């Protein structure tokens, strides 16, 4: 326990935020986001092979 | 168990892997949701899909 | 109890390698532990022909100036901008909304159309 | 293939760059699905990428290939 | 007392089986047990393992569900039990273990292939099951070997003959004799070169 | 006060927090938003970030 | 059935094709 | 020919594929 | 769901052409 306290207390202050930003993107964004990237990948591909 | 070496789990330390949302636990739900539901509200909802698909 | 998700399996992969180092003359048990493509998929990374990976350099322009980037704005300080910032940048873009065609919409339209048109064609197939 | 057996002994340095050597790809793999906030392995690989692109490189900066993953991959060079 | 733990021949303090499993027993759930602690009591187990395999595989698999009910899957616990199985003689729960961690989308580590060989070994079966092992492990790109295949493959069967199991009449594992110590009989020995380097040193700077 | 950093429940616990080893402990929360603000930051953005309503518009869609 | 008509609208043609072919094979 | 119409509009997926399974069958 | 085919089945090709007309003129 004193080396886990130890090893938290140098890099896990961090993973406090990290928690409440994953669970902000999960309220705010999942619901709405899309469903298949793929396609959005393709898409973004295509876009820019055409120069545009 | 006395001495241990160093720990390494599946996803990375301190990195949460974010949410996304995926092909079958979207469409067949809802696909799921409108049979289950009603001709009616899946008529109403083919109206406002139809709404979208006009106004897109 | 699968630790990756059952649509993941046919193509995520879990390695774990573990090695002996050597540190202040001591030596460590050290592994690494990952989820990747496997080779297959691999191969086809590095040939740049897959999909569900996308090169960055169409995402924003030239990277170079983008991940080598450094801060001008009321600072002499030069350092680049921070890990966090660049990563949530970056999966923003990578979210954003892709104009769905109502073309789509429409075959989607005649999706919907299913199953009351298919009940009206087996009503009158008699 | 090997016509000759290797070698027994390697050479100790200390390489403050990444310099093309007899490479000629080098691809770095990142989902940025994969996310955190600090000093995370991530962190360190997208840091790598910095350096190889950076001014003092000596890295040809045209071989190096940055790709976004969609599904959650450890991230990898 | 003797019977948790002691300072061995060579003055290393190495806990005892039914030591080891007791810890165990209590810790499971505390928050400082870590997925290598389990792995590190398996280990502690393999001679009991060997010499009795009926009632000590029980054991075994305790901590084999238990560890998998608090971390999902790993790659530690399953070389882990299969180095179990393979002492406790039985091929078939090693291929099992093998086909399980595929299914899993474990991708079977050098050690697995190891742990493969020498099951295949000690199992009284013959060579090309091994060495079928051994190659495919290598073709797997787990193992990296520098030589041709035979050559090396005939190092790690005489590395694992001078290694023989704790029931043999020959190998590293078949010698007993343990020179028991409360204490190790001189406290300022050298792991290094230096008294900088000293073996034992305060549980705090540990 | 921000679509995401708008939270009573969070908010006022860290606020005790801080009471309770004697920071600030005079502030209403609203001169809070007053004192620590950037201060090289010019004025519009700072009366826009200072209002609720300005502030409200800027959301993450989709 | 508000965001089940705003998820089904941003369905792509292999997604319309899978919920289809999955509706069909479900029922009927 | 109303209240038919009305009742499938009320009806499941279930409902009305196992009333096309019905409606085969019997006709 | 079986009153309706149970009520349908009793119907004759008139009455179900009038029923088909009737699905086709008010859900179409």
């Amino acid at each position: 326990d004193e080396i886990q306290r130890r090893v938290a207390d140098r890099t896990c202050v961090q993973e406090q935020s990290t928690r409440e930003v994953q669970e902000r993107w999960k309220r705010h964004v999942v619901p709405r986001m899309q469903t298949d990237l793929e396609f959005n990948l393709s898409h973004f591909k295509r876009q820019h092979a055409r120069g545009q | 168990a006395a001495a241990a070496a160093a720990a390494a789990a599946a996803a990375a330390a301190a990195a949460a892997a974010a949410a996304a949302a995926a092909a079958a636990a979207a469409a067949a739900a809802a696909a799921a949701a409108a049979a289950a539901a009603a001709a009616a509200a899946a008529a109403a909802a083919a109206a406002a899909a139809a709404a979208a698909a006009a106004a897109a | 109890a699968s630790p990756l998700p059952v649509a993941a399996l046919s193509r995520l992969r879990i390695t774990h390698r573990s090695f002996l180092t050597r540190s202040r003359g001591r030596h460590v048990c050290r592994s690494a532990v990952g989820v990747e493509y496997r080779p297959e998929q691999q191969k086809k990374v590095l040939d740049h022909s897959y999909a569900r990976v996308i090169n960055a350099e169409v995402v924003h322009g030239d990277e170079q100036k983008f991940w080598g980037e450094r801060r001008t704005f009321y600072t002499q300080r030069n350092i680049f901008f921070p890990m966090w910032d660049r990563c949530a940048q970056a999966l923003i873009l990578i979210t954003r909304e892709v104009p769905r065609v109502p073309q789509e919409m429409a075959f989607r339209l005649m999706a919907v159309f299913l199953k009351l048109m298919l009940l009206p064609r087996l009503m009158m197939n008699t | 293939g090997a016509k000759r057996p290797l070698a027994v002994v390697a050479p100790r340095t200390m390489h403050r760059y990444l310099f093309l050597m007899h490479m000629e790809k080098v691809t770095i793999t990142v989902s940025p699905l994969l996310f955190g906030y600090g000093h995370t392995i991530q962190k360190a690989v997208l840091d790598f990428y910095r350096r190889a692109i950076s001014a003092r490189s000596p890295f040809p900066k045209d071989k190096v290939f940055l790709f976004y993953a969609i599904d959650h991959i450890t991230p990898r060079i | 007392p003797k019977e948790i733990g002691f300072y061995n021949a060579g003055d290393n303090f190495e806990l005892t089986p039914q030591a080891a499993y007791r810890i165990y027993k209590q810790n499971c759930d505390e928050t400082f047990w870590t997925r290598l602690h389990n792995e590190k009591t398996i280990i502690h187990l393999l001679p009991l393992v060997e010499q009795d395999p009926g009632t000590n595989m029980v054991l075994v698999d305790d901590i084999f569900r238990h560890h998998l009910k608090r971390f999902g899957a790993d790659h530690y616990i399953y070389n882990a039990v299969m180095q179990a199985a393979a002492f406790a003689k039985d091929f078939p729960r090693c291929e099992q273990l093998l086909a399980e961690m595929r299914g899993l989308g474990l991708e079977p580590n050098a050690q697995s292939y190891v742990n493969m060989m020498l099951g295949a070994r000690l199992t009284g079966k013959p060579r090309d099951q091994a060495e079928a092992f051994f190659r495919e492990g290598i073709k797997t790109g787990a193992i990296s070997a520098v030589m041709r295949l035979d050559t090396e493959f005939q190092m790690w069967m005489n590395q694992l003959e001078r290694l023989g199991s704790f029931k043999a009449k020959v190998g590293y594992l078949s010698v007993n004799e343990e020179g028991a110590s409360p204490m190790p009989r001189d406290m300022w020995a050298l792991w290094g070169w230096h008294r900088t380097e000293a073996k034992f040193i305060s549980r705090k700077q540990m | 006060l921000s679509p995401y950093h708008r939270d009573l429940r969070e908010r006022e616990l860290a606020r005790r927090y801080l009471n309770a080893r004697g920071w600030v402990k005079d502030m209403t929360p609203e001169e809070m938003r007053i004192v620590f603000m950037n201060y090289r930051l010019p004025e519009g953005e700072k009366r826009k970030q200072m209002d609720e309503a300005a502030m409200s518009g800027e959301v993450y869609w989709t | 059935a508000a965001a089940a008509a705003a998820a089904a609208a941003a369905a792509a043609a292999a997604a319309a094709a899978a919920a289809a072919a999955a509706a069909a094979a479900a029922a009927a």
